[PDB]
């Protein structure tokens, strides 16, 4: 999701660009500024959100041990879905 | 008493018969190191360099430290004799390389805020 | 038994498409020992084996002419091989990805860069966090 | 046998340190005080000796 | 124009002539000397590629630092560097040689070789592989392939 | 306690004690404590006054025989009077054994050389003046060993910097390597990382 | 148990002598060192034709960094900040705070490639296998500034490397 | 004064001086002591050039890591300069060839190529220029170097009302071509003079004066339009300069007089060289031409500099002319010379 800056410079997902006073863009002068195309926010935030039919869920990540550390997540509150705090994934229970 | 042993000197009076042994040596030294490090220095500034170094501990009254401090400037004689030092170790007495620090309240107000 | 040489050196010269190509590939790679082709890049680089050579010269890539945007038909490196054929070329791996293709995942790269050092695409390292401290700003009209 | 010298000990011409971090810096010394984010007392058992905070900036490349 | 092509060409043969023939100077410092003989091992043969050791400063064309450069070692390294004659070039081999690596916060090693002389390739590493060390040799024949002397004297 | 707990030898304990006793029993002039540790391992603590006594008997005597130096080192401990603290390792091939001798010593007072003993410890004197500026008397040739040429300080101190005070950079202008007062780029970052909780209760300290 | 390597005694008849005073006159042992050299020449060299050939390597070699991405594209890196603790090179600096949708990411993620000893202690500290070393190894540059990488080349040289740094770990991560 | 630029640190090679400089002609004589004096302190330092890059090599241990960088640029190209001044607030302009190239004459050198950096300096931002010109710098003056520098000293000051000019007078020094040249007409036997070099008095400034005069003046808020005059301490004759440079360096001196004529005629002959000629007809006119006094423009020394004396650092530079059997004399055995001085 990267967006250009008024002076033309590629915004970075963590949001630095050098403003237009700023002395240090001449680093990039004949040459260019290394930013990663993929922003993981924007990533994540495409996923769907699964529907699970207990109290509380279990995520590792996918994988096995290959993923995170496994944790289980509360999903009572009906107005909002849990989110797991190493993968982002979210959970839900069936509603309506 | 305070019960010390000396290194080499019992009192005061040795301890500068040695300092005046050394400087005497450093004196005679200095012209030679001119020639062999091929230093474009003069012959005075290195007989100034020499008293000046002498002179930055000229306040010590301990005479074990007066010792250890001939020692080391013995040592120092040696590596300079024997061509173990090169010229950089040579003209790093001079600091050529370092702007002055002024020493003033208002330029050291002015730079940063080291006191 | 000599005879057998020679006719080998012959048939190498004629495995590699005649003089010409024998030539070529003598000149690119300084070898002109015929394998067997495992696969082709999509940059064109080019894989061969040959298991009775010993440990280390039974794997071998005669590597493309043209990759994104330079002649390599001299200059060549092994920055220019893929991921997958660098997994089985290293023989870290038995298995070449053709028999056995990578996983496919939306964020790798479908174009393979060399080294860029020394080029106008090289990196340029920066700091990557915002500004600490802000300063005030003073009002923009009179005071009197 | 011995000389029994009675000056004090000072043994700065000696330690090869420039004269600037010598007289210009001033150090503490204090037992240090327990995290308050734990009840473990263990850290607070010795004294400890620290010199005086100087100056940090941030590098033009890199940050 | 006929001047142009003949510099181009002139400069041409004098690169392929100076990438072709690389002594470097027998120096190494640390752990990274031994990849270095490993470069020259059997299996690698760097004097396939027409590189070779000489121990004479005066003869030789490229400094490869191969290994940690402390205090006492740099007015050496410096003073065999500059009794290297012309055209000569420099490879900082080593984390150690690159900005000091492992001890990189000690008191008596420089910071990385460039502070003391100008460095042409840096090879990353560990010690980097004999196989990294070749990459990086011909990283800096490729360079010399793409210098121009001739045509920039003549466009003065 | 079988597995993973590493074995305990008697014997060798109750051997190393007896050799301690006897060495404490022929040089009462000089021995002040003698402790064996329960990894097996026999110090000697001495007077400096005794450091060439001993030496000579542990390594002459019948009974003794340790002909070898194989390590000699200083450690600085800086809440003592005395600061440094001198540490011989002895080996002997006779008996199949190894001892420790310690001594110590502030920043004025010169210990003797050991140099007559063994030969083995004039360069190991050299090193422990260079990092800790020790001196020992009657040295045949005692000068820095490791530190470059002219180098100011000990570095081994702890009150010394990790980094030192100066570093070296080639000048153009003066055509040289010259030496500048350190200034760093990325601060080594000092971490703090003893728990707060005591983890070793054999050792815990009366509280005053 | 021990064995002597130079204590023989040799044979003082005629025979003995007269074969040793043919030994001095006329270069045996010389002739076969130079049969040993003959050998040699006319076996087949152990030199391979980089950078045509490479040498062999295993999943566990230790390359050039990278940062490694969850199935959905999300980032594994949840700025613990154990893999710079543990660095015995101290190359590694982070900075983080809350994202924007409150996920715990990074905002630098920087490693010194001159200061890094490639010990690999970064990876095993890893807890969700974010930092890894890569199997790259052709990496050279002509400045000392682009060895000096941030979080954005980073997380390029993952998504570069990805399809082999997947691969690698499967192989291996049953020994971990 | 835009945060990023507050100066910080302790003035050394990782500190932060507030500088950003781009140096015109840094790959010469000049500009090396200029990039090192400025790396010293932690300047970032742009280099424009158009050489080799083998031979812009020496100049990159003398900043820290990401504070020199190297570009290219053309001189009759006016984008070039605007790409290397973009973002600097110091522009020094220290272009300029001792002989005249097929592509480019003194008027190309000292006009037209100062001209269009001062052009695009004033239309970028830059807010200080420093602008180098000569001591002898006339608009009748009898050697087109310095009717071309005078020209374009006009131009600059019309360009860049702001700008400080600095003319020095014959800088001596390692790599000089001053100390040098004189040294190198050895070889021939004899010393040819114009009028035996009687006629001729010379003012020569140390080459790290110069440079720490362009430093300070860059850091000197009052230098805005001002206009100086670097020189030495002392006046010298030309033969006795001369004569004490053979005696430095320990070689026998022959001098005879040349008429101007002869000279002149010896001077083109040399001239025709593809390569840097040994001498040319402009470097005779300004050998034998008396240094200018300018009693109305500042110096060196109120920039806080005192200049060194030429018999301090003689020896540095004319060690390496001399034989072995001399090599290693000191520096006080060379007997100074006598200089004319009011
Ligand atoms: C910036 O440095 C400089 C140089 O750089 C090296 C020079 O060469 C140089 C002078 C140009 C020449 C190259 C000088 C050296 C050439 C000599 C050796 C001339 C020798 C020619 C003679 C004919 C020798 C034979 C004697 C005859 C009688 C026959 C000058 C003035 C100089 O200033
Ligand atoms: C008369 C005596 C004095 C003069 C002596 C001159 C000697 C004769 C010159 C010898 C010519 C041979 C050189 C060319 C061989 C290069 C082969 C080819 O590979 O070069 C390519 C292209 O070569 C260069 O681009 C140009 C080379 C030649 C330039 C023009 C020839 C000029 C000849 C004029 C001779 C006159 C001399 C001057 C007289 C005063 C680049 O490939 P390269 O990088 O290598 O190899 C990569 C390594 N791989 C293959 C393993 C992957
Ligand atoms: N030297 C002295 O005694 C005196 C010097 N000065 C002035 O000081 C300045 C430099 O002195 P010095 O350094 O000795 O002269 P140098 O010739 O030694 O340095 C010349 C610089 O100008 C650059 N340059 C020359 N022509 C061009 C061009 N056409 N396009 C781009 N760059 C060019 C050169 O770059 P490249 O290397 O690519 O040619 C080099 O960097 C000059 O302006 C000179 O007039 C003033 C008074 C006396
Ligand atoms: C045979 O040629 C070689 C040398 O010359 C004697 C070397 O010194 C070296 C370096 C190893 C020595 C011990 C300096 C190598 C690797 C080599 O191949
Ligand atoms: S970089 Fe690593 S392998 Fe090379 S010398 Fe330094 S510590 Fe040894
Ligand atoms: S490999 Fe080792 S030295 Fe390198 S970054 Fe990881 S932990 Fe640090
Ligand atoms: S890379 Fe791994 S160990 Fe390092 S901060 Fe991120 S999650 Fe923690
Ligand atoms: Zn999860």
């Amino acid at each position: 999701g990267v967006r250009t800056s008024p002076t033309g410079e590629k915004v970075t997902h963590t949001g630095q660009a050098y403003d237009d006073g700023d002395y240090r863009r001449v680093r990039f002068s004949d040459r260019q500024k290394e930013v990663n195309e993929n922003f993981a926010i924007d990533l994540i935030a495409e996923q769907p959100v699964s529907e699970v039919g207990s109290r509380v869920i279990s995520c590792d990540g996918g994988g096995g041990a290959l993923g995170h550390p496994r944790v289980y997540i509360n999903l009572d509150k009906e107005t909002k879905t849990g989110t797991c705090g190493y993968c982002g994934l979210q959970f839900r229970q069936p509603h309506h | 008493g305070t019960s010390v042993k000396p290194i080499f000197s019992r009192d005061m009076n040795e301890a500068k018969r040695r300092v005046r042994e050394l400087y005497r040596a450093w004196y005679r030294e200095v012209p030679n190191t001119v020639h062999l490090f091929q230093l474009d220095i003069s012959v005075k500034q290195g007989r100034d360099k020499v008293r000046e170094m002498f002179m930055k501990n000229a306040h010590v009254t301990d005479p074990r430290v007066v010792d250890l401090l001939v020692i080391k400037g013995k040592m120092e004689l040696e590596e300079t004799i024997n061509v173990w030092k090169q010229r950089t170790h040579i003209m790093r007495f001079f600091h050529e390389t370092e702007a002055p620090r002024p020493t003033d309240f208002l330029s050291k107000f002015y730079v940063g805020h080291d006191p | 038994e000599l005879v057998q040489v020679l006719r080998r050196g012959l048939q190498q010269v004629s495995g590699h498409g005649g003089l010409r190509g024998y030539l070529r590939v003598l000149f690119r790679a300084n070898d002109v020992r015929v394998g067997t082709l495992v696969g082709e890049d999509k940059y064109g680089n080019k894989y061969y084996e040959d298991n009775k050579q010993f440990f280390g010269r039974h794997r071998w890539v005669i590597y493309t002419t043209e990759m994104n945007g330079r002649d390599t038909f001299w200059d060549v490196d092994g920055s220019m091989v893929p991921p997958e054929w660098h997994r089985w070329l290293h023989c870290m791996t038995d298995d070449p990805p053709t028999t056995k293709p990578p996983t496919a995942r939306k964020y790798i790269w479908t174009n393979h860069k060399f080294n860029v050092s020394g080029t106008p695409q090289q990196y340029v390292p920066y700091s990557t966090t915002r500004k600490k401290i802000q300063e005030w700003v003073p009002p923009s009209t009179p005071y009197k | 046998q011995l000389i029994a010298v009675d000056e004090k000990l000072d043994i700065t011409t000696l330690t090869g340190v420039p004269e600037e971090h010598i007289k210009t810096r001033k150090v503490r010394i204090f037992v240090p005080a327990r995290n308050n984010m734990q009840s473990g007392v263990n850290n607070t058992k010795k004294w400890k000796m620290e010199f005086d905070t100087r100056e940090r900036w941030e590098n033009p490349l890199m940050g | 124009s006929r001047g142009e092509y003949v510099v181009a060409k002139l400069d041409d043969l004098v690169n392929w002539a100076r990438r072709s023939s690389l002594w470097p100077m027998t120096f190494g410092l640390a752990c990274c000397a031994v990849e270095m003989m490993h470069m020259a091992a059997p299996r690698y043969d760097m004097d396939r590629f027409g590189v070779v050791f000489r121990a004479s400063p005066r003869q030789s064309d490229v400094m490869i630092v191969a290994g940690t450069l402390t205090n006492k070692m740099a007015p050496a390294l410096r003073k065999v560097y500059d009794q290297m004659p012309e055209p000569r070039y420099v490879v900082s081999m080593g984390s150690c040689a690159n900005g000091g690596g492992y001890y990189h916060y000690s008191y008596s090693v420089v910071r990385g070789c460039d502070r003391i002389v100008p460095v042409d390739i840096y090879v990353p590493g560990c010690p980097p592989t004999a196989e990294a060390l070749l990459y990086g040799i011909l990283q800096l024949q490729r360079k010399i392939k793409r210098e121009k002397r001739l045509r920039i004297w003549y466009r003065r | 306690t079988r597995p993973t707990i590493r074995p305990r030898n008697d014997v060798v304990h109750k051997q190393l004690s007896a050799f301690g006793q006897y060495v404490a029993e022929i040089l009462p002039k000089y021995v002040q404590q003698v402790q064996v540790s329960c990894f097996n391992e026999l110090e000697i603590f001495i007077h400096p006054d005794g450091v060439i006594p001993v030496l000579t008997f542990l390594r002459d005597h019948t009974n003794a025989q340790f002909k070898s130096l194989a390590d000699l080192t200083a450690v600085d401990v800086p809440t003592r009077q005395n600061r440094f603290e001198i540490v011989y390792n002895l080996l002997s091939l006779r008996f199949n054994s190894r001892i420790r001798v310690k001594t110590y010593t502030d920043e004025l007072t010169p210990i003797e050389s050991s140099v007559t003993v063994y030969k083995a410890a004039n360069w190991y004197e050299r090193e422990i003046w260079d990092m800790f500026g020790v001196f020992f008397a009657n040295h045949p040739d005692l000068r820095r060993i490791l530190t470059d040429y002219g180098f100011e300080g000990h570095p081994f101190r702890k009150d010394f910097p990790l980094s030192g005070y100066v570093e070296l950079r080639y000048d153009d202008e003066v055509k040289r390597v010259v030496a500048e007062p350190v200034e760093l780029a990325q601060e080594f970052r000092k971490f703090d990382l003893n728990s707060p909780w005591e983890a070793f209760p054999a050792y815990r300290q009366p509280p005053e | 148990t021990y064995k002597f390597v130079n204590m023989r005694e040799p044979s003082m008849d005629m025979k003995s002598v007269t074969d040793r005073a043919a030994q001095t006159l006329l270069w045996t042992e010389l002739v076969r060192g130079l049969g040993m050299t003959l050998s040699y020449l006319f076996r087949e060299p152990a030199t391979i034709n980089y950078p045509f050939e490479k040498g062999p390597l295993s999943p566990r070699f230790r390359g050039e960094h990278a940062l490694r991405r969850y199935p959905s594209g999300e980032e594994r890196c949840i700025a613990c900040k154990l893999c710079e603790a543990v660095c015995p090179a101290q190359a590694i600096t982070i900075e983080a705070e809350p994202r924007a949708d409150g996920s715990r990411r990074t905002t630098r993620y920087d490693i010194d490639m001159t200061k890094c000893i490639y010990c690999g202690f970064c990876q095993e500290a890893c807890p969700v296998d974010a930092i890894v070393e890569g199997p790259n190894f052709e990496f050279s540059t002509e400045t000392h500034e682009e060895l000096l990488y941030n979080k954005e080349k980073l997380l390029n040289n993952g998504d570069k490397w990805e399809a082999e740094i997947a691969a690698n770990i499967q192989a291996d991560y049953l020994y971990r | 004064l835009h945060h990023a630029l507050i100066p910080h640190g302790k003035g050394g090679r990782s500190s932060v001086s507030g500088i950003v400089a781009t140096v015109f002609g840094a790959t010469g004589f000049l500009g090396r002591y200029v990039v090192n004096h400025l790396g010293r302190m932690g300047s970032q330092v742009i280099v424009p050039y158009r050489c080799e890059p083998y031979d812009t090599m020496h100049l990159r241990p003398m900043g820290d890591l990401g504070q020199i960088i190297f570009m290219e640029w053309n001189g009759k190209d006016k984008d070039s300069i605007r790409k290397v001044v973009e973002h600097s607030n110091v522009v020094i302009n220290l272009v300029g060839r001792e002989w005249e190239t097929k592509n480019f004459d003194f008027e190309d050198v000292f006009v037209k190529i100062p001209h269009a950096i001062a052009q695009v300096s004033k239309e970028a931002g830059v807010e200080k220029l420093i602008h180098i010109s000569h001591l002898n710098a006339d608009i009748k003056s009898p050697s087109r170097y310095l009717r071309s520098k005078a020209v374009g000293e006009k131009e600059v000051r019309a360009a860049f009302p702001e700008a400080t000019i600095i003319k020095p007078s014959d800088i001596f020094g390692r790599e000089d071509r001053f100390l040098n040249y004189f040294a190198s007409m050895r070889w021939f036997g004899g010393v040819p003079l114009i009028s035996l070099g009687k006629e001729t008095v010379k003012q020569p400034v140390y080459i790290v004066d110069v440079s720490k005069g362009i430093i300070n003046a860059i850091k000197d808020p009052d230098a805005k339009g001002k206009t100086f005059a670097f020189v030495g301490p002392n006046r010298y004759l030309l033969f006795d300069l001369v004569q004490y440079i053979f005696a430095v360096a320990y070689r026998p001196f022959l001098p005879y007089p040349l008429p101007h004529f002869a000279y002149r005629w010896v001077g083109r002959l040399f001239e025709v060289s593809p390569f840097e000629p040994w001498t040319t007809r402009d470097k005779v006119e300004r050998v034998h031409m008396s240094d200018m006094t300018l009693p109305h423009l500042p110096g060196l020394e109120d920039l806080g500099i005192q200049a060194t004396p030429l018999e301090l650092k003689a020896i540095e530079v004319l060690r390496r002319h001399r034989t072995y059997r001399w090599l290693t004399s000191e520096m006080e055995d060379v007997k100074p010379a006598k200089t004319v001085n009011i």
